[PDB]
């Protein structure tokens, strides 16, 4: 934040700090957060018919 | 952004939410004198007093 | 691409938000505010019953 | 109050221009090249009178 100052009416003007603001920046990662698995059609119609 | 797109439209705000804040802390701490400290307001401190 | 696109070609636009969440605050301001007499003088004169 | 605006959050717009100026002038291909001829067969034959 610009921190404020203080004069005389009759006195310097004296210029003072100001603030920071500054770009913030995240970046949705090039990296997935993932789960694979390969299943055969074999399996996927035989666990169909023949699930407990 | 919209802060950045106008850089003295958030000074004024900085500065003059920071107003109010220096504003706000002197009139408790503020000896009367008028210098950078205690802004020459009196405030309570220097209006009531410190100390029994 | 891979190698054409280079980051200063990129506007990366931000979002329309800036973060200042400081003190602000000003109860002892809050009060006694709405009443701040803005007077033409310089001087504040009032009489006080002392004894 | 160059501090309220920081390098990062200026976006600098762009010249919508590319110096893509390379070497595109191709006037072998040029000539003989609106008659290509798009074949559906592999193989182009054709007879030469050797003598």
């Amino acid at each position: 934040q610009g921190v404020v100052g203080g004069r005389t009416r009759t006195g310097a003007l004296a210029n003072d700090t100001q603030g920071t603001i500054k770009g913030a920046s995240l970046s949705v990662p090039d990296y997935y957060i993932k789960h694979q698995f390969d299943v055969g059609k074999d399996e996927i119609v035989n666990s169909d018919a023949t699930g407990k | 952004i919209s802060a950045v797109r106008d850089p003295v439209g958030t000074a004024i705000a900085d500065a003059f939410d920071v107003l109010s804040k220096k504003i706000n802390s002197v009139l408790y701490t503020a000896s009367g004198v008028a210098d950078a400290t205690n802004y020459g307001i009196f405030g309570l401190d220097a209006a009531a007093g410190t100390t029994v | 691409l891979t190698n054409l696109t280079p980051t200063e070609l990129l506007a990366n636009k931000a979002v329309d938000y800036l973060a200042n969440s400081f003190l602000v605050e000003t109860p002892m301001l809050g009060l006694l505010a709405n009443r701040v007499i803005n007077q033409k003088q310089k001087a504040i004169e009032w009489g006080a019953k002392v004894a």
